[PDB]
Parts: C-alpha cells; structure tokens; sequence
RNA sequence: CCUCUAAGCACAACCUGCGGGAACCCGUACCGCAAACCGACACAGGUGGGCGGGUGCAAGAGCACUCAGGCGCGCGGGAGA
RNA sequence: CGAAUGCCGGCAUGAGUAACGAUAAAGAGGGUGAGAAUCCCUCUCGCCGUAAGCCCAAGGGUUCCUACGCAAUGGUCGUCAGCGUAGGGUUAGGCGGGACCUAAGGUGAAGCCGAAAGGCGUAGCCGAAGGGCAGCCGGUUAAUAUUCCGGCCCUUCCCGCA
RNA sequence: GAGCCGGUAGCGGGCGUGGAUCCCUGGAUGUCCGAAUGGGGGAACCCGGCCGGCGGGAACGCCGGUCACCGCGCUUUUGCGCGGGGGGAACCUGGGGAACUGAAACAUCUCAGUACCCAGAGGAGAGGAAAGAGAAAUCGACUCCCUGAGUAGCGGCGAGCGAAAGGGGACCAGCCUAAACCGUCCGGCUUGUCCGGGCGGGGUCGUGGGGCCCUCGGACACCGAAUCCCCAGCCUAGCCGAAGCUGUUGGGAAGCAGCGCCAGAGAGGGUGAAAGCCCCGUAGGCGAAAGGUGGGGGGAUAGGUGAGGGUACCCGAGUACCCCGUGGUUCGUGGAGCCAUGGGGGAAUCUGGGCGGACCACCGCCUAAGGCUAAGUACUCCGGGUGACCGAUAGCGCACCAGUACCGUGAGGGAAAGGUGAAAAGAACCCCGGGAGGGGAGUGAAAUAGAGCCUGAAACCGUGGGCUUACAAGCAGUCACGGCCCCGCAAGGGGUUGUGGCGUGCCUAUUGAAGCAUGAGCCGGCGACUCACGGUCGUGGGCGAGCUUAAGCCGUUGAGGCGGAGG
C-alpha cells in the first residue's frame, strides 16, 4: 500500500478543487458502500474500510492546501 | 525506537541453559519479551480445540520464546559478538572479524 | 456528506417487516435531520422519499469486569419511500 | 385574535376561492400509593391529579358483600405447656 | 508495646439462640427438572374492590420483551425474578415542550451606589402545572402507538391562478 | 533500521529494507461546552440575522463566512484598526484583615498585618539612582546573604517586641521627562502680535543645573546601548563504543575450575543462580534539515561629545508648611523628630525649600510634590540527578483504571486493593458430579508455585493419637511424691496428672484494691520525650595570651581549601 500510497499526492495534487471534491464525494460513498456490506457479515477485509477511510483524509488533506491562494 | 537489540530473522547460536549449543534460525524476534523463537524451548501445549474446528488436539506443539539474551549470532566463523561498519553510505552490523 | 448522514441498516425482525412498504430503517447520524435525512436517502439509493421518521436510541449500559461503561447513543430514522419503490442494496 | 391608521407602498401589498408543494428539534420503553419514587433493605412509614361498576342500609366517596382486575403478602411442617 | 472506652485488620463469645417484616389462607392433581411447599397449568379455597383494580404528573433510568442461565443478590427454596450474558424494543404538522405570551422572581441597555469583590435598577429578556394553538374511533407487536396501518377530519406556511 | 496495525490476545484482514510501526519539528483537521463572545440557557443544549453553496427547492433542512461587550487611537456618525476579558501549583505586590492563643483572669499589649478575601504582575515580582543615611575632613541607587544584635530601644517597662550605621560578600546602571526659551498646526474669539490644546526643538541637575545674551569653536574626533541584526553555544530526536572460551555441579551458571583478555570503560540493570569480556549500558566521543533560546562573541543603530562673563527668565501646588484625626518605624503620648495622609488653613523658585529625634543659633547633608531601569533574590505544576528516605498499616489520599467506589441536597468528605513460574509449559483426556469441586493423567526444579497462586506467623475451627477426668470446691499455678506413655545402653530426660502442701489476676489510680473502683473479647500489625537555634553544667579532643570564623570564593562531584567582617 505504502507504494499505491505515494501516488494519489500526486495524482491528486494535480486536479484543482471541483476534481477533488468530486472525487471525495466518490470515495465518501464507497466507504458508505463497506460499513454498509459489514453490518450483514458480507465484507470482512477490514483493511479495505479503514484503507479508505485514510485515503479520504488525504483527499481532503490536499483539497485544503489548494484552498489558500493558488488561482 | 530504542527498543532494539542484537538479532533478527538469521541464524544464531545458543549459549542459553537447556539448549546451549544448539543452533538455529529464524527467531521472529518479538521484542516486547524481549526474546526470539529459534528452534529449540519448544514445549508440549495442551488443547482441547479453541473451537470444534480442527477436532483432535494433540502434546508435540510449538515453539517457545527465548529471552534474547541467551543467544548469540554467527556468520562466517562462530558465535561471536556484533560491531556497526558504515558501508560509505549505510549502517551494516558487522562481525568482529567476518561481516554481518 | 450525503453519505455520511446514513451510517448503516439497522437489520432486525421488525426493521424488516417494514420493507413490505416502502418502510426502510437506518442507523443515522444522531444530529442528522429529517429533512437532511430524506435528501441523503434519495441521493444515495435513487428514490423519492415521502415520510420519515426517527426516534433516539439510548445506549445500553453494559460492564465488563470492574468496568462499567455505556454503548454510543444512537439515533434511528425509518423512511417511507414513495410508492412502488426499493431500496435495492436491502432488498435480501 | 378583531379593528385603526404611521412611515412606506399603491404594476407592492393584504383578504377569499381553487389548484401544486412545504411542515423542523426533544419526549414517547417500563415502574408510578410502589419490590422500579423519598426513607442504607423486595422497609407495615411518606408520595400531587383523574376513573373508581352492582345490591342493601335515610343519604354518601360511609358500612357489609361482590363485577372488571389484583392479590393470599418470598420460609415451612408439627405441637395444644 | 499488653493496656490509651487507642488505630487498621482477622477471628472468636453470646448461639444453632432472637429473628425470617403486618393473622388476607390455604389444598390437591398434572408438567418441567439433577434437584423445587416455593416455576408452569388445571380445579377448589380465602383477601382487596374510594381497593390491594385502571390512568396521568414527578422521581427513577432499561427495571420493558426474548433466548440461554443460577455462583451471588431474593431474609428459606428456586428450574423462577425487578438478578448474570446477549439480542431486540420507544416511530407524531394535529399528544406534551421548543422555532408564542406574560406571572412572582430572575436578569439587565440607560442610570445609581460601593476599599475591591460586588449591591441596586428603567426599557428589554428569561421564566409555567397559567394564556395561545390544528385528531377522534379502530386494527396491529414478544415488546410502541391521537406517533405505524385503516377510515373519517383538520392546521399553518410557500408558489401559481381567478 | 526490522518489524508493525496502542493497553490487543482473539476471530477476520493488512502494511514494511523501493525502507513501515516508532521518535523529534512544522503544518492540516480539529463536533459541543467552557472567558464563551449572534441571542437564549437548567455547561456540553435550543433559536436566529446577513452573505455564498447544496436538494425538485419558494415554504423545510443542512454546509461554509460572519455578527458580544469594554477601553484606547483614527475620528462626528456610518465604520475602521489595534488591545482587554479567563486559567496558573507555589512564589510576588497592592487593597482590606480575624480569632483561638500568650499575658498562668483580662481590656492596652500578644497572636499578626499572621490566617483568610479581593485586585494585579510575571517568569519572577517588588525596589531602585538620594529633598538619603547621621557624625565619620564619612558613605554614595536598589535588591539579596553574613555580621552588627537579642544590640540600641519599645512594653500595663508586664507578657513580650525588636531596629539602623558600619564591616564582610552576590550583583552592578544608568536614563527619559515638566518648566524657562524658540517653531508649528488646530479651535476659540474681543482675530488682541492673546487664550490653550497637540506636536517638534531645547532641557535634566546639587563641588547647584538649565534658559537667554556676549567671548572663545579648531572635528568623517571620540563614546555608544537596556534596541536591532548575525554568529557560537544551549534545548527539543539520536549515534559510535574495548575484552571469554572450556569443563564441572545443577532445572538453570553468571557459582566453582583451567587457561586467557579489555580497561579514558571494574556506575548500574538483565539474562533460569553470583558476570569487567552474553545482552543494555558505562569511560571517552559524535549528532539537527526544522522549532525554540541566545551581546556569551561580533557588528549596526538610537543616543551622548565645552569652557568664561553677564542676566535672574525656569527648576514639578491645593503641594511645601502649620494645626486636628491616624498609619509606618524599635517608638504603646512619650521630650516624638522622620516618612505617608482623611480634614482645615495655605507659600516660595536657589536671597528658594526639606533633613541631621521637641525647639533655637551655629556648622553641615540633601534637592520633594513626573516616569523608566537589567543583574544579584523568591517559588516549583514540569524534566533530570542524587539519598546512613519509605518499602504496600510504610511512602503521596492513589505502586492497582483514585480524587475513583462510597457519603452528603451542597461546600465537601474520602477508602480498600501490589507479588504464579525461568518460561503459560495456565493442566488434553479419562473417572464421580447438574455445576462447583475433586481423583487420576500431564507440565514444571518445585503444584501444600494450580491461579486473587512467593513466603505464608498468631488468634480461630477441625481430624487422628498419647495421659487424664462424672464425691468433688476454683486467679487454675507452684513444690513434693506416685501411676501411665515416650526417648536413650545407662544415669538421665520429655509428655500427662492422682493425691498432699502453699497460694487474693494484669494495668491504673490511691492513705488503702482480688477487690463489688478504671481499662482490656483474643491475636497480628500502627502507636507516644524528637528536631532547630540559643543557654547552662559535664565530658572526649585541638590550640591556648589566645580560640574561631560567617556569608561567599576556588576545587571536587561522596576531596577539600581559602575567606578575620565578626564573636
Ligand atoms: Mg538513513
Ligand atoms: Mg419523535
Ligand atoms: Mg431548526
Ligand atoms: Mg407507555
Ligand atoms: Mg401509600
Ligand atoms: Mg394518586
Ligand atoms: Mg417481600
Ligand atoms: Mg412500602
Ligand atoms: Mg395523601
Ligand atoms: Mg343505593
Ligand atoms: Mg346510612
Ligand atoms: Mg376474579
Ligand atoms: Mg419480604
Ligand atoms: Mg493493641
Ligand atoms: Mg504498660
Ligand atoms: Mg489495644
Ligand atoms: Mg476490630
Ligand atoms: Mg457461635
Ligand atoms: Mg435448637
Ligand atoms: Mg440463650
Ligand atoms: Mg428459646
Ligand atoms: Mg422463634
Ligand atoms: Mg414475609
Ligand atoms: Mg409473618
Ligand atoms: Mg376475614
Ligand atoms: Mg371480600
Ligand atoms: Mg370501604
Ligand atoms: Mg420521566
Ligand atoms: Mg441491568
Ligand atoms: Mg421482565
Ligand atoms: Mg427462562
Ligand atoms: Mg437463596
Ligand atoms: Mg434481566
Ligand atoms: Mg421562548
Ligand atoms: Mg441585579
Ligand atoms: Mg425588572
Ligand atoms: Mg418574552
Ligand atoms: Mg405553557
Ligand atoms: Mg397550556
Ligand atoms: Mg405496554
Ligand atoms: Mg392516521
Ligand atoms: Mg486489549
Ligand atoms: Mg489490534
Ligand atoms: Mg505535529
Ligand atoms: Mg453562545
Ligand atoms: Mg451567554
Ligand atoms: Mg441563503
Ligand atoms: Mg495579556
Ligand atoms: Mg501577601
Ligand atoms: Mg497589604
Ligand atoms: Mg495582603
Ligand atoms: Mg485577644
Ligand atoms: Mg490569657
Ligand atoms: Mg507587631
Ligand atoms: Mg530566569
Ligand atoms: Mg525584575
Ligand atoms: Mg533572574
Ligand atoms: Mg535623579
Ligand atoms: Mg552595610
Ligand atoms: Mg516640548
Ligand atoms: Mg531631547
Ligand atoms: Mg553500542
Ligand atoms: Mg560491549
Ligand atoms: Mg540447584
Ligand atoms: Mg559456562
Ligand atoms: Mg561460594
Ligand atoms: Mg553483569
Ligand atoms: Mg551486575
Ligand atoms: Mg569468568
Ligand atoms: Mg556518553
Ligand atoms: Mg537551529
Ligand atoms: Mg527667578
Ligand atoms: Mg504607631
Ligand atoms: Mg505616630
Ligand atoms: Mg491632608
Ligand atoms: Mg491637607
Ligand atoms: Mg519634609
Ligand atoms: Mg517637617
Ligand atoms: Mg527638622
Ligand atoms: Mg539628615
Ligand atoms: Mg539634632
Ligand atoms: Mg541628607
Ligand atoms: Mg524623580
Ligand atoms: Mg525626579
Ligand atoms: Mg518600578
Ligand atoms: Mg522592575
Ligand atoms: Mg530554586
Ligand atoms: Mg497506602
Ligand atoms: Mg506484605
Ligand atoms: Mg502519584
Ligand atoms: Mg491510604
Ligand atoms: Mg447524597
Ligand atoms: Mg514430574
Ligand atoms: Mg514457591
Ligand atoms: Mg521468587
Ligand atoms: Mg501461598
Ligand atoms: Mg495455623
Ligand atoms: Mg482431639
Ligand atoms: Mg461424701
Ligand atoms: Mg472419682
Ligand atoms: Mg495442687
Ligand atoms: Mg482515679
Ligand atoms: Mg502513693
Ligand atoms: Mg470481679
Ligand atoms: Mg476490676
Ligand atoms: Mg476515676
Ligand atoms: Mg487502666
Ligand atoms: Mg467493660
Ligand atoms: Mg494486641
Ligand atoms: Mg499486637
Ligand atoms: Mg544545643
Ligand atoms: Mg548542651
């Protein structure tokens, strides 16, 4: 992961804010999509949900420094 | 951090009690008992089956820890202590004599 | 956000039973509003909610060992979709 | 709430129809003259309001019996000083 | 340390003693169970019935329902429970509060006073079990119901049209 | 620099030498309450305005901005900027300010300007450059320490209270203004060449200083910050680190043995027991991109650099000064000065005015009514290092999930409770039982280390055995014989007690207690003549017409020296 990690920074940073927030929003919904499949057994690798919880924060992490200045 | 001591997933000599001399491998290390696993303080674990699930329990078992201090590594010769060489751009430990 | 007013379904007999109507029970945010839950359900499933209802969820005070402690507060909404309609991902 | 008029405004505005929409937050279990409330206790004490049937007795929320409901009181069995 | 009606703790004596909490009251046959006069059912019997019945407010805070249970808590017993573990359960435009009103009182623009802290105080504001305000009858759950469902009947907003 | 996803085991999933977890630094995010500040309110909850965005969105809802009050300054106002508000263990300053006590009663006095309440400030605070001290042809800010000195003095001269000077040390620092006088802007008005407000210049002193005149004037000539800048160093993570093997006893070596080795390291802790060389370390030595701190060292600034003679212009006002009421000081009405000041009266500008303990004259000292100022000093919530400090009734109230459980309406009170083993190897499975619990088996060196488990005393409750008791009567024991039982070959000894003799508990308090006077159910643990400074004897030493230092300084880091103020 920590590999697949370096990237979104990246990939990422480089988008501007109606991307991101879009994004986010896409990212939100997943993870409403786990702790939805969880609640019935289905989904159990764990690591997938706090996985993407954590990639949210970055999304959002990197959203909040392109909001202060920039164009 | 700080926690660190002399060996990790290698090959290494015990100098130890019921096993000193015997040699092993491997001893993933821990280090919150501050021991390793090797080959040898294995003892005979009761079951009785933590669920059904694999039926049958049996007195061979696992491995033991071993407090890390009752081991020694080795490389290119014997037992012998570790030293820290900087490889020109590293931190390798090293053996006083051979080298890892 | 919209997916962050619906934690998750609540899964028990009489939460069930609803599903027969357009009876759907969740776990929700214990601010959230009605009127936030009924745009959160619609945008999230695709349907058009037309009634909602919620009530609080006290938790449960439990104790393990000397320990004594509580269960997080919930709160629960139920939402009525119009007629002839499923929320798919419940249905099963 | 009805009414009066000031600023204003009278291509606003209010008022009556008729259509189409909108209508949030908290409480809601359970005990509640009590073993769940106040009295260290499953304490013969204390606890505001409403309903509280029938027959008889002069009357009544009194008294005796009983509807509906609820209970025989959270140690017993004997003995006949 | 032997003494301070010493201090903390432990264990004795009284003692198998007084007690087991209203004199409304019990009996039996089934059942369950390792075991129950004590749990379940049936049939008798007694008590309350301006109740010892039902409902609301306060206070209490899951004690509600259910499945496993019985160490302890239950003044005995326990298979039972207001007890242990776990899972469920409380649904509102119209019911009660709040997006209303003011009461004593409280607070407090102006303003007054006091070594400091702080004490007053007009307007205003807060303040309810008072004023105002549109839902009645049924049916459903193991557990909610003028809240869910059914029938019938209403209230405010907003927009359009006349 | 190899393991990680806290206390985490567990199902069930993942990340990491392409360098995670982790540690340090800076940022991001930071629901609600709380000074709490949009308004409200029963803290963590309700309800809004305005601007922008979400949804069919106008009703409804959410999201992001933003809206408290007060004081300064700009300035009418509209508004705008800075700030303020709370918290903080002690420490500090200021505003208020007890009583029990002591005086063997008690009121002045004491306790004490203490405890406490309030306001404020900060890493310190206060104080601070002489209207001083007080006798010295003297000293020269303030604070802090030692002496001076239990002195001088105060005191119902009772209890008791208690200075300063000087000397020896720490530390070091000195400045800015007000006003003469000159300029400027603004607003008054009588536009008067004046009134007063703000600016700027000028000016800061006591062998008096300054203003204004006139002489002298020859300074890229020296001073130089308490301000600013940059460095070193320091703080917030870390890193490198010498030298041992074998045998033997044993569950286990590190013990013991043989033969070695390192040492700028033989501090310490751990590893199955006791280890310089197995592990962590220790001596010695390295380390910061980032954030702090930082004249210690450099600079740069602001700021400061004169004599003569004239004038007599100016040197802080409801003040000095006097009286009345008080406080402060060693000073309690005293011969009562000095410093503050609530009241009344009320000046002068160095030909002035205060002080040297009433007052007067001499001789002197000093310049009030404006402000600022490092260091030396105080404290310890916090981090570290040490201990002839404690070791679970001790030590903090808390070694433990404690300011908790419980208590109280509330302020507030306030517990108990630590240890298996080297390693969970935490006892599969079988047997009795509903379970609990046991008996086997098995683990271990040990299981009477089997789990609230190291050791596990005493009181207390039992089972088994030995002696001995139902005609005896007692502070329960003791002396003497005797019987039975038990040791050893014996002499002798141990246990028990049948008769006989003799016998008024312990403590306390009292003239006097078995006392029918007090206290104690029994056992275990806690539980009371100390310490500091003075004094007086005695005593072990040193030196003795003398003895001895205190603070502080230099040294060490369990090393001591110096220091003559002073007694
Ligand atoms: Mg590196
Ligand atoms: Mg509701
Ligand atoms: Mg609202
Ligand atoms: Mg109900
Ligand atoms: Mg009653
Ligand atoms: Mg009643
Ligand atoms: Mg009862
Ligand atoms: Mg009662
Ligand atoms: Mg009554
Ligand atoms: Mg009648
Ligand atoms: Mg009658
Ligand atoms: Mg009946
Ligand atoms: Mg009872
Ligand atoms: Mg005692
Ligand atoms: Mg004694
Ligand atoms: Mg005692
Ligand atoms: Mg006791
Ligand atoms: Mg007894
Ligand atoms: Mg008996
Ligand atoms: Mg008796
Ligand atoms: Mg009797
Ligand atoms: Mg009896
Ligand atoms: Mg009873
Ligand atoms: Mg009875
Ligand atoms: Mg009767
Ligand atoms: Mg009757
Ligand atoms: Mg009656
Ligand atoms: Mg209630
Ligand atoms: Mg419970
Ligand atoms: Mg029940
Ligand atoms: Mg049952
Ligand atoms: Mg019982
Ligand atoms: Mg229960
Ligand atoms: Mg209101
Ligand atoms: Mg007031
Ligand atoms: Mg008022
Ligand atoms: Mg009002
Ligand atoms: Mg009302
Ligand atoms: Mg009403
Ligand atoms: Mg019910
Ligand atoms: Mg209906
Ligand atoms: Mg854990
Ligand atoms: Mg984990
Ligand atoms: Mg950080
Ligand atoms: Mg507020
Ligand atoms: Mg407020
Ligand atoms: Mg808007
Ligand atoms: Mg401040
Ligand atoms: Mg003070
Ligand atoms: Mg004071
Ligand atoms: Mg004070
Ligand atoms: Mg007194
Ligand atoms: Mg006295
Ligand atoms: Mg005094
Ligand atoms: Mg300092
Ligand atoms: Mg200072
Ligand atoms: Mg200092
Ligand atoms: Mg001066
Ligand atoms: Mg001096
Ligand atoms: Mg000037
Ligand atoms: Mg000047
Ligand atoms: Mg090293
Ligand atoms: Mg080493
Ligand atoms: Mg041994
Ligand atoms: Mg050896
Ligand atoms: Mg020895
Ligand atoms: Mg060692
Ligand atoms: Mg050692
Ligand atoms: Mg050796
Ligand atoms: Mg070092
Ligand atoms: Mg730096
Ligand atoms: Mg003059
Ligand atoms: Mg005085
Ligand atoms: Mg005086
Ligand atoms: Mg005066
Ligand atoms: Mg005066
Ligand atoms: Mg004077
Ligand atoms: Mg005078
Ligand atoms: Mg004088
Ligand atoms: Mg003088
Ligand atoms: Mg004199
Ligand atoms: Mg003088
Ligand atoms: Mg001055
Ligand atoms: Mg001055
Ligand atoms: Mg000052
Ligand atoms: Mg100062
Ligand atoms: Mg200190
Ligand atoms: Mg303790
Ligand atoms: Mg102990
Ligand atoms: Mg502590
Ligand atoms: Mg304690
Ligand atoms: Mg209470
Ligand atoms: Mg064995
Ligand atoms: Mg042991
Ligand atoms: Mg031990
Ligand atoms: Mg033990
Ligand atoms: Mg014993
Ligand atoms: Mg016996
Ligand atoms: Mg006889
Ligand atoms: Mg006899
Ligand atoms: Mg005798
Ligand atoms: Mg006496
Ligand atoms: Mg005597
Ligand atoms: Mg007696
Ligand atoms: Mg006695
Ligand atoms: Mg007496
Ligand atoms: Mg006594
Ligand atoms: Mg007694
Ligand atoms: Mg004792
Ligand atoms: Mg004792
Ligand atoms: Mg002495
Ligand atoms: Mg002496």
């Amino acid at each position: 992961k920590l590999s697949e990690v370096r990237k979104q920074l990246e990939e990422a940073r480089k988008l501007s804010p109606v991307e991101l927030e879009k994004l986010v929003r896409e990212k939100k919904r997943e993870l409403m999509e786990l702790r939805f499949q969880a609640s019935i057994g289905q989904l159990s690798q764990n690591h997938k949900i706090r996985d993407l919880k954590r990639q949210i924060a970055r999304l959002l992490t990197v959203l909040n420094e392109k909001r202060r200045q920039n164009a | 951090r700080v926690k660190m001591h002399v060996k990790k997933g290698d090959t290494v000599l015990v100098a130890s009690g019921k096993y000193k001399g015997r040699v092993g491998k491997v001893k993933e290390v821990l280090p919150k008992k501050y021991a390793v696993i090797v080959e040898g303080v294995n003892i005979v674990k009761k079951a009785v089956r933590v669920s059904p699930k694999y039926p049958q329990g049996g007195f061979i078992e696992k491995e033991a820890p071993l407090h890390a201090s009752k081991v020694r590594p080795i490389c290119p010769a014997c037992g012998k202590p570790t030293r820290v060489r900087k490889k020109f751009l590293e931190n390798g430990k090293k053996i006083r004599v051979c080298a890892k | 956000t919209a997916y962050d007013v619906i934690l998750a379904p609540v899964l028990s007999e009489k939460a069930y039973a609803g599903f027969a109507e357009g009876k759907y029970t969740f776990w929700v945010h214990p601010k959230a509003t009605k009127t936030e839950i009924k745009n959160a359900v619609e945008t999230a499933f695709k349907v058009k909610v037309v009634k909602v209802n919620t009530l609080h969820v006290r938790g449960k005070k439990k104790r393990l060992g000397r320990y004594l402690g509580k269960r997080p507060d919930r709160k629960k909404a139920i939402v009525q979709v119009a007629p002839g309609q499923k929320i798919e991902a419940l249905e099963g």
